[PDB]
């Protein structure tokens, strides 16, 4: 595809393209993209199950064509591959072939009882703390 | 600068890295709660398997028969040692003592158990039942098993005795306290072997059935008898007695009650599923799922099927039979299916459900149905539909998803999100090459190589070498990558056990180092007056020691929330 | 020579040191600050450990001079502690060989601890 620049991938273009695709799908699936999540925990709404909140591949291709960010033609295989890259990151999920929907965890990641999934909210331990648990330990 | 091997052996955990996590954890817990004698006995039983009293005497230096018998009594009362009495052909009878993870996990989960008991029965309204529930559960866990009459013999107030009896009945009704018996002290494998041999002998000799037919019939009879024996604790046979005065249900006086670990692990699994659902479907829908799981929790399937510990999985047909039986019991149990009308009565006053849904781009049944349909239509199988409007939790299909999600997010938190991406990429298409990874997962090749090299060290990615020469040289062969779930899950379970054990070891070392100051501070006259009766330096040392101990226990709780998923 | 061949990614400058640290550098997110619920859970842990430490089932580690003084009177006894044979055992749960050390015919007292309501840990 067009990702190869001088024989290697251009990670900045990858990040920008993935971010704009994820934002488009986030605007599709939620009632208002990144609007209800402001003042989120008290007042946030979601779509009814009968609502087709999923965004198909054709809509994403049309949006990225009209956005003029890619600057080249995009085969549906290419947008499908980068959306597979997104679903590998757990940013979104696939419910039907050529259909995707943004997961709520990716929305919460941009900004109580302990959970492993909200690990970004946790703060690192202060220095000179002896009783700190390391994942690399027992293997080093 | 350079660090000497003296400094490495002193300030690091190199000496503890060579210990098995099971033995290290069990010995540390027993040495922390009980003494060093019980720690030696438990460690020797873990290292050598089942042992007799004579073997324990001859294997441990510094202990005689009476000391070993006394510490075995102490361990057996707290249910840390299982036993089996067997008779040889010559007629000699010998008792062989095992170790059971149930009692050690009870010691490990004790404060979590007390908190779950306090929170679960909705005594959050006021204070006196908070005191009584906490004290009775703490006494039950500390003494292993106690009778209600012996507990009430220490109370002189009639109203207090009545409230304690009512609270004991309330605990017994909802499955948290059960009747202790010899079933909780005999091994599962030995019980199944006894049942299978008994049902094998009862088959008449010179039968028309072949050997395999006899084995199958014996297995069926052993399975139904084993199911009856296992479920016999949960039939509420200790509560049927009514008091001499009418209109009061009481627990039997002479029965011995014990804490039920399976119900507590069911509650922990429910909490894990609620936490998983909080990251996929909203917060109000998370509350609805929470209420649904709390309602269908006592009758939910057990965390581990005991028949899986009987060595019966060597037959593939037995594995399929166990899977089908699990799928059947998670669905056709009468108390597991639920409707919106059933959940309508259990919703709290604060929960609203009014404006939580938009249909187009007061605890009513339709809103609950919409929330449960959102739960059922999610990518994760939180709920499934048997018939339309009836919902049940798919415990057979939801728990590998929970394990995979927890494992992937732990890797994301430790090794980075790129590690999550690479692991899920290798998982989605099962066997891949480096170029296929680079094409499918869009990131730099050197980053791919470094990330998979890091992931290989933790059993996350296994290298499959395909040789292209007569000798399997690494230069000419091609290396593909696959992701085996079981190896990685077992490795991380062992790692979390080692981390928990090392944390407990550090806490015990700190307490042993500051023992004099902690003994001075914990005295009856000193306590409550630490500022007046202690020097400022000793006060600051006590400050640091107690803060470090609280941090140790908090990290232990957080590890336990992260480790029980792989014990499911 | 054994030194000539190098991988493409590496160079001569960055190899030949072999400094593998003995100290880990990848922490879990569980090392955050403690909360109120976690503080109550921790003091529950401490209370349970203490109440098992001084209970009848401890079995601990494996100046009482023989000289007699008049100061022996007016000096109180330390503690009449509960022993292993002063507990109401359920004899159906124990093997027959352990009956000798439990005192099957002795006085029976149930050591019931009292729950500490307040988080008495000095911060």
């Amino acid at each position: 595809g067009p990702w190869f620049t001088d024989g290697e991938l251009d990670i900045e273009f990858i990040n920008s393209l993935l971010t704009i695709v994820w934002r488009f799908i986030s605007e599709n699936t939620f009632p208002n993209g990144f609007k209800n999540f402001e003042n989120g925990p008290k007042k946030n709404v979601f779509y009814a199950p009968n609502v087709k909140n999923y965004s198909t591949t054709q809509e994403i291709l049309e949006f990225i064509t009209a956005a003029q960010v890619a600057n080249v033609e995009l085969t549906p295989s290419n947008i499908r591959s980068l959306c597979e890259v997104l679903v590998y990151d757990d940013k979104l999920e696939k419910v039907t072939h050529d259909c995707y929907r943004v997961t709520l965890e990716s929305i919460l990641q941009m900004n109580e009882e302990f959970s492993i999934f909200n690990y970004f909210k946790m703060f690192p331990a202060s220095k000179h703390d002896k009783e700190v648990v390391y994942f690399d330990e027992w293997t080093i | 600068k350079l660090v000497t091997p003296e400094d490495v052996m002193t300030i690091s955990s190199l000496e503890q890295r060579t210990l098995n996590p099971d033995l290290f954890l069990y010995k540390e817990l027993v040495k922390a709660h009980l003494g060093e004698r019980a720690a030696s006995v438990i460690g020797m039983l873990v290292a050598l398997g089942r042992l007799s009293v004579r073997e324990l005497v001859e294997k441990i230096d510094g202990m005689d028969v009476d000391s070993v018998k006394t510490t075995l009594v102490s361990l057996t009362q707290l249910r840390c040692v299982k036993y089996l009495q067997e008779t040889a052909i010559s007629g000699k009878k010998t008792t062989y003592y095992y170790y059971n993870e149930e009692g050690i996990h009870i010691l490990l989960y004790s404060g979590l158990i007390i908190d779950e008991i306090i929170t679960q029965m909705r005594v959050n309204d006021e204070e006196e039942h908070k005191q009584l529930v906490a004290e009775i559960v703490q006494n039950v866990i500390s003494l292993g098993s106690l009778t209600v009459e012996d507990y009430l013999s220490s109370v002189t107030s009639d109203s207090m005795k009545y409230t304690i009896s009512s609270l004991f009945v309330q605990l017994c009704e909802m499955g948290y306290l059960i009747q202790i018996s010899k079933l909780h002290y005999t091994p599962i494998e030995d019980l199944w072997q006894f049942l299978y041999e008994k049902h094998y002998k009862n088959i008449p000799r010179n039968s028309p059935l072949s050997d395999l037919k006899k084995r199958s019939q014996a297995k069926m009879n052993a399975k139904t008898d084993f199911a009856k024996i296992i479920n016999k604790p949960n039939e509420l046979s200790q509560i049927l007695t009514v008091d001499p005065k009418t209109s009061l249900r009481i627990v039997k006086p002479t029965v011995s009650l014990t804490i039920n670990l399976d119900r507590f692990m069911k509650g922990r699994r429910s909490k894990q599923l609620i936490n998983l659902a909080k990251t996929r479907v909203g917060s109000v829908t998370a509350q609805v799922y929470k209420i649904a799981l709390r309602l269908t929790e006592q009758k939910s399937p057990k965390i581990r099927d005991p028949l899986t510990q009987t060595g019966l999985l060597q037959d593939l047909e037995e594995a399929k039979s166990f899977q089908d039986e699990a799928e059947l019991v998670e669905e056709k149990t009468p108390g597991l299916t639920f409707n919106a009308i059933d959940l309508a009565r259990h919703l709290p006053a604060e929960l609203d459900l009014r404006g939580s849904l938009l249909s187009r781009k007061p605890h009513s049944a339709s809103l609950i149905n919409s929330h449960l349909k959102i739960l059922a239509s999610s990518n994760f199988p939180f709920l499934n539909e048997t018939k339309p409007g009836v919902y049940y939790v798919p415990y057979s299909k939801l728990m590998p998803v929970l394990k995979s999600s927890v494992y992937e997010y732990v890797i994301a938190s430790t090794l980075g999100p790129s590690a999550m991406r690479l692991s899920r990429c290798i998982r989605d298409n099962k066997l891949v090459s480096e170029k296929i990874i680079n094409s499918t997962a869009l990131m730099k090749e050197k980053d791919i190589r470094s990330t998979l090299a890091s992931l290989i060290r933790y059993n996350s990615v296994e290298i499959q070498e395909v040789p292209r020469t007569a000798d399997r040289s690494a230069s000419r062969a091609v290396f593909l990558f696959r992701c085996k779930e079981t190896h990685s899950y077992n490795f991380m379970r062992q790692n979390l056990e080692w981390n928990m054990a090392n944390l407990l070891f550090k806490k015990e070392k700190l307490k042993q180092e500051n023992s004099t100051l902690l003994k001075k501070a914990n005295r009856d006259d000193v306590k409550g007056r630490e500022n007046e009766l202690l020097l400022p330096s000793e006060l600051n040392q006590l400050k640091m020691v107690n803060e470090r101990e609280l941090n140790v226990f908090a990290r232990l709780s957080r590890l336990l929330s992260l480790w029980e998923v792989f014990q499911m | 020579n054994y030194m000539s061949n190098l991988p493409f990614g590496l160079g001569y400058g960055d190899v030949g040191k072999n400094h593998i640290t003995e100290f880990p550098s990848i922490p879990l997110p569980i090392n955050g600050p403690i909360t109120n619920k976690e503080r109550s859970l921790a003091v529950k842990y401490i209370n349970f450990g203490k109440t098992v430490k001084d209970g009848p089932f401890y079995t601990g580690s494996m100046t009482n001079d023989g000289i007699e003084r008049y100061s022996d009177k007016y000096l109180k006894k330390r503690k009449i502690g509960i022993s292993i044979d002063d507990h109401p055992y359920n004899l159906n749960l124990f093997p027959n060989e352990l009956y000798n050390v439990m005192g099957i015919n002795k006085k029976k007292l149930l050591a019931i601890s009292k729950f500490n309501n307040a988080d008495d840990v000095f911060t």
